[PDB]
């Protein structure tokens, strides 16, 4: 998968979509439909489906969603206020943990304003909290943005 | 959890060293800073902060110099801190704590270390010598007088005295321990009880000196 | 650099009342928009670790009630708990941030109603167990008292008696808000020998005039 | 007619404080609806114009910044600065509006932390080349003290003098809020030379017993 | 703007007469009353408000009358104050402002005179007397003693003492000038400096008079 501070961005396109196989598959541990409810979607037409995707905590799951406050919502992935798709999540402890560790994957957790939605950065500039100036290097008040 | 366990109150000889350990927990650990604090007894507090998350250069308090030293392990978060050549003026109690921020800027300190103690003295450790000191009418006044137990002359900080196996819990007042030029500390611990009571009664005080073994029982009468 | 000052000390006054801790040096005010602050304030309870209160200088409690209550501006502010109940006996110090070190100092006990009250005072001369150790302790005690501020007198044969004793205090009583004083005079088995009276003069403001213990080396 | 009688008087108090100033006399409401008041406050820094701040009795300050608020009713009052920092350190009038005249009289300076500390002391002889002349000053120094209720006795061969000495004091020092003042002894070239000691007895609260400083007309 | 000039700081004998002067700016003038403060050397203030833009009635404070007088002119709008036959204690200073008013009621004085100075005394004007106070053992305790120049007998208030040309501006402490029976003032100004410092260094009184001109360099060093 992709990092949660930097997901993916798939535009599927012109296709025949069966969000049946999706809705009734029973391997997904949440699925959530805003702004239409999820059986009526093998019955409707639109002009483009975006499909994000990334990899988080299991308890951050609830920040997913429209006006939702949180690390996660407020600066890694921000979901406007009239959102219309839905939201698919399922468990993947056995391939995503590794013993020792898995530090692959970061989020970032400082940030001067939150985002916009569908908004997206990768930067990694040092996060200067005091008006010192940071000068590239780490310190009280000088922080690296990423953590894993 | 929000926790940091420290471990290792201990006693030292001067001019030596010793290493202090803080455990963390419920965190990522690599992602705030470790900050240690001196406290002596009744004082004040310093030491800036200092080390990181990731490799982190570390800093100091510019008066602690040389003398100081910090290492962690990656194996579970434990930042530690090596001092060396300790002058037996340095004993005092030491602490950790993660030092918080909060996307504008960090606030205080996230949590606290239960603190530690490093005791500095060539003494090692020493028994402590119990006399009771009888209630007599120079500590009597109308309807009470005052008993207790001076129980002085040792090292190992930590001891106790409880009156009674702890049944007397009125009037029982234990006075800080005082260290003398001797380098031993010493204390006495006092209880009034009614001056019709004199004598009547159990008034027995039981010193225990944990670092060492030492258990004993001993009554307070009036003067003969 | 920057030293934090703290004015008052020992705000022993009634439960209830509305302490005003002052401190300032060199301002934080921190640019960056964030015109915020730069220091937190903190509450250490006796024989306990730190915690936290108001940071930011803004009022920012976390797990707190209201009572603890901040301020700020520049350079000078105050904490200024109000309501104060029981159990807010500490000490609370104060913090400097981008500075480097800290610095701080106050704490609080009791006041009462009554007169200012007076210490039961009390004197043990050694017992015979430490005489044939050949060293004498002499204990007198000083028992309930709000003002601390007492003063011990030894006097030996009637001798202003300096530089061989040692006191201690307790922490104020949770109960009745008081204070208890031991002082301890240590001598020689010999030198305690070549005199007779011993005696310890409490000076106090409960007490009109001082009062004097005293016992007579060797009467039953 | 209405006169603004002001209690309070010298509030130096560690920064941050929260100072009371209080005044009334026969009240002036002023009818018409317009139910305001009928005062401001004023400050004025010392070597410097009057300024203005809380006016109407209400709050109604200019240019000025939150901490200086006041209060307001039909006779009494107050002004009752809050989180006071370095700088307030002025003179505080009143006012009387439709009166005619106005009254009032209010200032403050510092306390800091520790003892009440003391004078350094310093007695200096009439130079010589002032004895020429025909007359003698005999100044004598007190440097940084708190408590300027210090008292400075001249004596002249151990007989107290009065009525010839003068004294002036500084404002409160900004850096360390003390005081210090200068008394002088004036004399005749004559009747200086009929006496020996000059001393100057200075009694102050860090002063345990007052301290002397002396000097023997014509010993080098 | 929104200022007030005075001029006209000046002595005068007893039994005579003084006009004072205040100019205005940045306004209509003729719409707010001017008003004039006393103020004695550390004391309160007094004088009630008067006069008004166009002609003004003009008031006054009912213990003075008949001495005072107030003239402007619509040429600039500025206003005065004509005080007669001065008794020697009425040496104070004067202000003014413009007691601003606003829909309601007027909120206090808008702006605030600069201040002038009036100093009656059958005196004239005379030079100031100068002499070093040295340090001594009397002034010396431990770390530090203390000397100064000793500048008196003088009428013309304004006069200045520095230390080295203005070097010393630590323990440099003028005290007020006092004002004796014989109608002159007197001043001391002192600093403190290390005792191991007493003739060491330059400690040279710089003494200037400005309605005068006197200007003399006074060196302090300990007694002979
Ligand atoms: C800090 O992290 C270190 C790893 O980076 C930890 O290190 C290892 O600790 C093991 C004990 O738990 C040691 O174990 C065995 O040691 C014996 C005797 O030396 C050897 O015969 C064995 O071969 C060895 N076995 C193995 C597989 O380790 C390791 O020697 C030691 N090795 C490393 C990697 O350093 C530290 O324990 C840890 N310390 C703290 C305070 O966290
Ligand atoms: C208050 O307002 C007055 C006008 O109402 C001002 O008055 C005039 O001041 C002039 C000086 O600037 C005088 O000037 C000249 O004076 C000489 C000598 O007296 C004469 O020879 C000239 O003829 C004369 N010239 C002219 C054209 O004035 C005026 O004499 C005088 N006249 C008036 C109108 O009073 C005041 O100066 C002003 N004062 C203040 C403090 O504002």
């Amino acid at each position: 998968f992709a990092s949660v501070y930097a997901w993916n961005r798939k535009r599927i396109s012109n296709c025949v979509a069966d969000y049946s196989v999706l809705y009734n598959s029973a391997s997904f541990s949440t699925f959530k439909c805003y702004g239409v409810s999820p059986t009526k979607l093998n019955d409707l037409c639109f002009t483009n489906v975006y499909a994000d995707s990334f990899v988080i905590r299991g308890d951050e799951v609830r920040q997913i969603a429209p006006g939702q406050t949180g690390k996660i919502a407020d600066y890694n992935y921000k979901l406007p206020d009239d959102f219309t798709g839905c939201v698919i999540a399922w468990n993947s402890n056995n391939l995503d943990s590794k013993v020792g560790g898995n530090y692959n994957y970061l989020y970032r957790l400082f940030r001067k304003s939150n985002l916009k939605p569908f908004e997206r950065d990768i930067s990694t500039e040092i996060y200067q909290a005091g008006s010192t100036p940071c000068n590239g290097v780490e310190g009280f008040n000088c922080y690296f943005p990423l953590q894993s | 959890q929000v926790q940091l366990v420290q471990s290792g109150a201990e006693v030292k000889k001067p001019g030596a060293s010793v290493k202090v350990s803080c455990k963390a927990s419920g965190y990522t650990f690599t992602s705030y800073d470790i900050n240690w604090v001196r406290q002596a007894t009744g004082q004040g507090l310093e030491w800036m902060g200092w080390m990181n998350p990731n490799s982190g250069n570390t800093g100091y308090a510019q008066k602690f110099q040389g003398r100081v030293t910090m290492t962690r392990n990656t194996s579970i978060s434990t930042a530690y801190m090596e001092l060396s050549s300790l002058r037996s003026e340095d004993t005092a109690v030491y602490y950790c704590a993660r030092y918080i921020v909060v996307v504008p800027a960090a606030k205080g300190f996230d949590p606290w270390g239960q603190g530690t103690l490093v005791t500095v003295s060539s003494a090692s450790t020493k028994g402590p010598s119990v006399f009771p000191l009888a209630p007599s009418s120079k500590s009597t006044s109308g309807g009470t007088a005052a008993l207790g137990c001076l129980v002085k002359d040792y090292f190992p900080e930590p001891v106790t005295v409880s009156w009674n196996s702890g049944a007397l819990t009125s009037g029982v007042h234990t006075f800080p321990a005082v260290l003398q030029s001797s380098g031993l500390y010493s204390l006495s611990s006092v209880v009034t009880v009614p001056s019709s009571s004199l004598g009547t009664q159990t008034y027995i005080c039981n010193v225990n000196h944990k670092p060492s073994n030492t258990k004993v029982d001993k009554k307070v009468e009036p003067k003969s | 650099d920057i030293v934090m000052t703290q004015s008052p000390d020992s705000l022993a006054v009634s439960l209830g009342e509305r302490a005003t801790i002052n401190c300032k040096s060199s301002q934080s005010v921190l640019y960056s928009s964030n015109n915020k602050n730069y220091l937190a304030w903190y509450q250490q309870k006796p024989g306990q670790p730190p915690k936290l209160l108001i940071y930011w200088a803004s009022t920012r409690e976390s797990g707190v009630p209201d009572r603890f209550s901040g301020s700020g501006s520049g350079t000078d502010f105050t904490l200024t708990i109000s309501s104060l109940q029981a159990e807010d006996v500490a000490v609370y110090y104060c913090q400097q941030y981008y500075s480097t070190p800290l610095t701080f100092g106050g704490g609080t006990k009791v006041e009462i109603k009554r007169t200012v009250a007076a210490p039961s005072v009390f004197i043990f001369p050694p017992s015979d167990e430490q005489l044939k150790s050949g060293t004498a302790s002499v204990v007198c005690l000083l028992n309930n008292f709000y003002p601390r501020e007492a003063k011990v007198q030894w006097k030996v044969d009637n001798a202003l008696q300096s530089g061989n004793s040692q006191e201690s205090v307790t922490e104020q009583d949770s109960k009745d808000s008081t204070y208890s004083l031991s002082s301890t005079l240590t001598l020689s088995k010999a030198d305690y020998e070549k005199h007779k009276v011993y005696a310890c003069e409490v000076t106090h403001q409960g007490l009109s005039s001082p009062v004097t213990k005293s016992f007579n080396r060797g009467e039953c």
